[PDB]
RNA sequence: ACCGACGCGCGAGCGUCCAGUAAGACUCACGGGAAGCCGAUGUUCUGUCGUACGUUUUGAAAAACGAGCCAGGGAGUGUGU
RNA sequence: CAACAGCUGGUUCCAAUCGAAACAUGUCGAAGCAUGACCUCCGCCGAGGUAGUCUGUGAGGUAGAGCGACCGAUUGGUCCUGUCAAACUCCAAACUUACAGACGCCGUUUGACGCGGGGAUUCCGGUGCGCGGGGUAAGCCUGUGUACCAGGAGGGGAACAACCCAGAGAUAGGUUAAGGUCCCCAAGUGUGGAUUAAGUGUAAUCCUCUGAAGGUGGUCUCGAGCCCUAGACAGCCGGGAUGUUGGCUUAGAAGCAGCCAUCAUUUAAAGAGUGCGUAACAGCUCACCGGCCGAGGUUUGAGGCGCCCAAAAUGAUCGGGACUCAAAUCCACCACCGAGACCUGUCCGUACCACUCAUACUGGUAAUCGAGUAGAUUGGCGCUCUAAUUGGAUGGAAGUAGGGGUGAAAACUCCUAUGGACCGAUUAGUGACGAAAAUCCUGGCCAUAGUAGCAGCGAUAGUCGGGUGAGAACCCCGACGGCCUAAUGGAUAAGGGUUCCUCAGCACUGCUGAU
RNA sequence: CGAGAACCGACACAGGUGUCCAUGGCGGCGAAAGCCAAGGCCUGUCGGGAGCAACCAACGUUAGGGAAUUCGGCAAGUUAG
RNA sequence: CAUAUCGACCGAGUGGCUUGCUACCUCGAUGUCGGUUCCCUCCAUCCUGCCCGUGCAGAAGCGGGCAAGGGUGAGGUUGUUCGCCUAUUAAAGGAGGUCGUGAGCUGGGUUUAGACCGUCGUGAGACAGGUCGGCUGCUAUCUACUGGGUGUGUGGUGUCUGACAAGAACGACCGUAUAGUACGAGAGGAACUACGGUUGGUGGCCACUGGUGUACCGGUUGUUCGAGAGAGCACGUGCCGGGUAGCCACGCCACACGGGGUAAGAGCUGAACGCAUCUAAGCUCGAAACCCACUUGGAAAAGAGACACCGCCGAGGUCCC
């Protein structure tokens, strides 16, 4: 498969700070893969989440035509597109740390070994005063069509 | 507004082969399997028929007409080859074959019998090397320890009696869906050395989806394409030319919208269709009937269409599409969507037309 | 109707009677309210109406939101408390589009120079704080007048304060 | 600079003394070494900046005007005062 | 006749110093001029000058305010009481302004201030801010003061004439400004604290960033009223007496439409009843009564973050990704990033000083020099032929093409190829003497394109053999098949002018080919 | 030659340009149509191939309805000697 | 009885369909009005689905919420847009796209040159009066889209997979049973569910009916071939009568449900706040809408696929007929 360098959980996790250095480090050469997309968090939800995003109902698909631009349904390419971003992928290295980042989708990990946690972007979600309901990953990409 | 036309079929190509290729099949259980889940032989035009109405809540439970329609001419047809496919991520691969010391004798024509000596086509399946099994241990050993998908098997339609057709044999291979795999797998290898008809997987009042390349022209204008408003009368007199297609910044228009091209030709299955019968050319009759050897049950007298006579194994597809026309290749199917439940393993067929197609 | 290039006040002087005719009456009832003469001003019980804004309002403004705010006062058995005061007076006089004078927004017209607006109604202004109309007595119920004003304010363009007692 | 010493500040902290208490671009010398080895042209990749030119215009990349390209031609001169 | 135009277009080399006006008066004048303002150059003069501030001596009636101070508006009452002003004023700024002294700055080799003279350009402006007038308003019209754009780079603002930083010689190192530090993107996933759950927000200014007079016991913070250990809330739990439906009124009026009365009894306590409710009753509630543990309770105002009034047309958006104990917001704070600015080495230009014939050198000063459209000034032209002085060329002139060097520049010069005979320089003359652009002129050439046309007409015309020939779909022979019938036949006028006939031909012409 | 190449129209131009043959046959009222002689021609001068699609020019036939179309029965049709 | 419903004054907004403004853009030219044809969109929903309220008995309504899947026409006058009118209909909504759409059509109106009338003018002539007639250029370079190929990147035959993409593939109505029932004094008069059918849309097909059918057969007028026979011409069939195949529609066939998750809403358990509470965590249901189901396309999805067999000196394929 393709070789890891640091491969990244993410379960709860907050999926752009995760991704906002797994593309920095993609940047500087580093390989490597999160995977648990599938389990990997945003904050603020089950609304304007569900829309201004890749429902079926947020109509991010389907929008359009021969324009696009389409947009994605899995939680790999959800928030690889988050990745994308963060990166200037049309050109140079942009457009090669890029190609050598790949988010897996994953239960547990589906590489052997579990993977780090990044500098503190974990949920912390237990008796979450400070949090309040925010859920993606899968759930997002299951209303929409897998 | 509505748009003209559907989306759906697309591009809108001229079709690749003139042979249905199914896209999807039934899954199944408590199957054999088949093999032959499609099954199918060509049209030959058809008439109407009176039947006695089915098993409704309804009230009509006597003679009605329906087109018993496009009288289909199947089969027999012989599957030589199941072949297996096995393991991904990709897609789909083949594995081995099988065999069959059989070989029609007529399938060298887009088959065997080529010459021994390299063409610069492409050769066709042919073959004398031989190794039944081998072919039987890798797809075994390829079970237990790698995979598997659905197996099909080869197929190939003789034209043992149809109006003008020949050895050739265009067939395209049918998927088995039996228990669960290797149960199955078994099963096709027994319908392997051997051959099969429509009194297999069939029956009368079972509804299957069938498919065929529509019959039709090149291309054409708007109008008779997805259907678009002529006129107005101005470049009326010239053809029917929709607004422009599209104005802005691309200057071309992807468009899903309006425009000349292909028409005819196809590719698309038709959904529960009925088999009202399934029938033959021998005689049989519950009674005296007519002797000296008569015809098939329904073919016009006249012939029917351009291509005439019936006199063996036949099908009758309700309410004919039939997705295709005269003297093609249907294919059957089972019917994968399913709506209203099946009716019997007969119809009552109580009269069917028989006269010249034309007067 | 509606009023928006009315009150704000983006000009300057006049009222003046020599200059300008043609003003339209005020359709403003009096301005004294309530029993007069005596002295309401001995009361417990105190007042309302601060504007919280700029200004202009019409006498369209002012005379229906102010009785309005009488006819909720009424509770108070016809003659039998409180006076009502009104403070300023609908002097002020506004003009609008008479296509002569210039070009663009009102007081300006067609041409340059010209027409000024045609007299067509007044309206008195007020600062960001002075008291609209006030006046009350002791406290006859909870404070139906300051249940007045509720509905006085309500038809102003200024989001008015209450203001205790 | 610390530290420590003394003196201030409601306090954070400051003043005075300790104290202007190795390294440091260039250049050179000795020794050693390099000859595609040290020092433009064509095309291309990367970085920064960058929507022609001339004219018209308050404002032109302009959906304001001109030119397909190149060569050659193509506009302040004479007398008198 | 090269008509005239106040109108459009065009006007060809480099560099250095200065550097506008888009306003005033007159004008058959407003698409133009002249004269002033303003820009520049030259000569003169000679010691003061005044863009800033302070003080002194004067000028002033806008802001505000007020009107028992004029004036004119504008309430009520039996003197009290309610309001106003561009064309009101008993008052009255800030501030602008004349003059002087003082400090500052500037000037006497850089000669200021000023005087005289030459040359202009210019008299369609625009934007921000402050003050305006008109107008519903405007990316509106029209003033004024000022700074900017025009004619101003560079950094920032997503992009963007005039918003922010900043005014710019070349090159180099360094530090900052505005702005920014999660990624895209340099620098923090910075510190202490708090709010927000709406993805509010991540939007200084603005045609541009809307939002005015939907909801949230999510959570945090702040305030106010009342009630509490004589025990609150729940505060919570339970209960909601007799005369009697009080008298009157009323259709009814029974604690609760209204008026009058508000006693008495039995009580632990209970109003002739606090509110809801009924047609009136009923019923609920308080008010009122009983119980219960023990400490806060309840009502309400405001703010922070989040959560779930407010409608638009191809695909939603803070620049995007995306963000919530934040990457939001507010109050503080620490460290960084980040311009051509500021500092610093060398060089260049310009001005001035010293020396000098010199504007040639050399040394020196510039914190108080270095942006620029129109325009003024100054250093660095080309063409023809004549003459004097004087040079080059077949060991290759001029011209041409491509390339190197110099000059602000017009333009000069060299190298290579080509070319194969003429060509310069200096000085004095002479005159049919002058590029990127003008729907510029002439020529040449690419794309367009192996594309359109060689079909359409009431005349749809050929085919098979053969002849000739280097070559034959269309030149000729035969056969077969057709076309034209007032004409595609016959004879002629005009007009053409050898197109007629023969022989030889195919480079030209023939809508393909051709014998 | 006297003209769908000898004339005028920039051309081997579907245009324009006078006179006499008006007694060739059938037809019929006819110097009309249609067909055919005599006479002239295959030079209204590019060909070859695909059942030869879309689309276009001319045009034929369309069931049932019959102007509902459209500014308007435009276009076509109807009638016919 | 504010708040079933209607709802002033005043105040705050949103949209960008009307109108006005800008005199900002274009006068070396951005083709007019109306119509037509063809595509997309907006709400802020007219119908249909699911809901809440009622001044909700029922029936019929009225008002409100979610919701854009589908549906939402034909004619008479007028150039008209607009609008008036008629009969149907579930209803016959409105608006944006250079007042969408002239390198698409039309050319009836405005607004050239001709002319008449009225009015005004001494007159030429005029009119924000009326009227008749009055032209529509271009061979597509780029881009855009619809379809079709050749290559490059990641041996062949046959059969498949499914990332994604399209759909409205279905919408709606009438009738019968329910039932002359519930509800109601009576008059009147439902529903769940099960059936039959119609209409609009969609796909396909021609046995049947119908159209065409200058294939064909016949009748017949004129004329020419002497007559007869048999024929030519009469636009490309002279005309009339009939009509095979094929192609067609006016003909015929087929086009669900169901399941999952939601909105409005109805509830459950349930705290904060001992009670109460559909909500704060949790949960049961619940729309024609969303997803699936179903039809169509789809190895160029660069992770460029899978399987079986044949084959690398001959498997297959192209040409050929």
């Amino acid at each position: 498969s393709v070789e890891p360098v640091v491969v990244i959980d993410g379960k709860g996790h907050l999926v752009g700070r995760l991704a906002s250095v797994v593309a920095k480090q993609l940047l500087n050469g580093q390989k490597i893969v999160v995977v648990r997309a599938e389990e990997l968090n945003i904050s603020g939800e089950f609304f304007r989440n569900k829309l201004k995003y890749h429902d079926f109902l947020r109509k991010a698909t389907a929008f359009n035509k021969t324009r696009g631009p389409f947009h994605f349904r899995a939680p790999s390419r959800i928030f690889y597109k988050a990745l994308r971003g963060m990166v200037s992928h049309k050109t140079a290295r942009g457009k090669a740390a890029l190609e050598r980042l790949k988010v897996f989708e994953g239960i547990p990990p589906p590489y052997d070994k579990k993977k780090r946690v990044v500098v503190p972007q974990a949920l912390r979600v237990l008796r979450l005063k400070p949090g309040r309901k925010y859920t993606t990953l899968g759930k997002l990409s299951t209303s929409v069509g897998w | 507004a509505p748009r003209h036309g559907h989306l759906g079929f697309l591009p809108r190509k001229r079709a690749a082969s003139i042979r249905a290729r199914v896209k999807a099949f039934p899954k199944d259980d408590r199957s054999k399997p088949v093999a032959l889940t499609s099954f199918l032989g060509y049209k030959a035009g058809m008439t109407t028929i009176v039947r006695d109405l089915d098993r409704p809540g309804s009230k009509f439970h006597k003679r009605e007409v329906v087109e018993a329609v496009t009288v289909v001419d199947t089969p027999p047809v012989v599957v030589v080859g199941v072949v297996g496919y096995v393991e991904t991520p990709r897609g789909l691969r083949s594995l081995t074959t099988v065999w069959a010391e059989h070989l029609s004798d007529e399938v060298k024509r887009r088959f065997y019998k080529n010459w021994y000596k390299s063409k610069k086509k492409a050769f066709t399946k042919y073959s004398a090397k031989y190794a039944q099994d081998g072919a039987g241990i890798e797809r075994e050993l390829a079970r237990i320890k790698k995979y598997a998908s659905v197996v099909r098997v080869l197929v190939h339609t003789q034209i043992r009696k149809t109006p003008l057709a020949q050895k050739k044999a265009h067939l395209a291979e049918i998927q088995l869906n039996g228990g669960s795999i290797s149960e199955k797998v078994d099963w096709a290898r027994e319908h392997f050395e051997k051959t099969v008809a429509v009194d297999s997987v069939f029956e009368q009042n079972e509804m299957i989806d069938a498919i065929a390349v529509t019959k039709g022209h090149g291309f054409e204008g708007v109008t008779h394409r997805w259907g678009t408003k002529k006129l107005p009368r101005k470049t009326h007199r010239g053809l029917r030319k929709v607004a422009c297609i599209g104005a802005w910044h691309p200057a071309h228009v992807m468009w899903s919208v309006a425009r000349a091209g292909q028409r005819g030709y196809h590719s698309r299955t038709s959904i529960n269709h009925k088999i009202y019968r399934v029938g033959k050319g021998d005689d049989e009759a519950n009674g005296a009937t007519s002797f000296d050897r008569t015809k098939k049950t329904i073919t016009p007298m006249g012939g029917f269409v351009h291509y005439g006579e019936i006199k063996n194994d036949f099908i009758m597809v309700k309410g004919c599409i039939p997705g295709n026309r005269k003297r093609i290749v249907t294919l059957r199917k089972s019917l994968y969507t399913n709506t209203s439940r099946k009716a019997l393993e007969e119809v009552s067929l109580k009269w069917i037309d028989t006269a010249s197609k034309f007067g | 109707r509606p009023a928006r290039c009315y009150r704000y006040q983006k000009n300057k002087p006049y009222p003046k009677s020599r200059y300008n005719r043609a003003v339209p009456d005020s359709k403003i009832r009096i301005y004294d309210l309530g029993k007069k003469k005596a002295t309401v001003d001995e009361f417990p019980l105190c007042v309302h109406l601060v504007s919280n804004e700029l200004e202009q309002l019409s006498s369209e403004a002012l005379e229906a939101a102010r009785i309005c705010a009488n006819k909720y006062m009424t509770t108070v058995s016809g003659r039998d408390a409180f006076h009502l005061r009104v403070r300023v007076h609908p002097f002020h006089v506004l003009r609008i589009n008479k296509m002569l004078s210039c070009a663009g927004a009102d007081r300006l017209q067609q041409g340059m120079r010209g027409a000024w607006g045609k007299p067509h109604g007044l309206a008195a202004r007020v600062d960001i704080g002075q008291i609209i109309f006030s006046v009350r007595t002791k406290d006859s119920n909870k404070d139906v007048v300051v249940e007045g004003l509720r509905r006085a304010r309500y038809k102003f363009p200024g989001q008015q304060k209450i203001i205790l007692s």
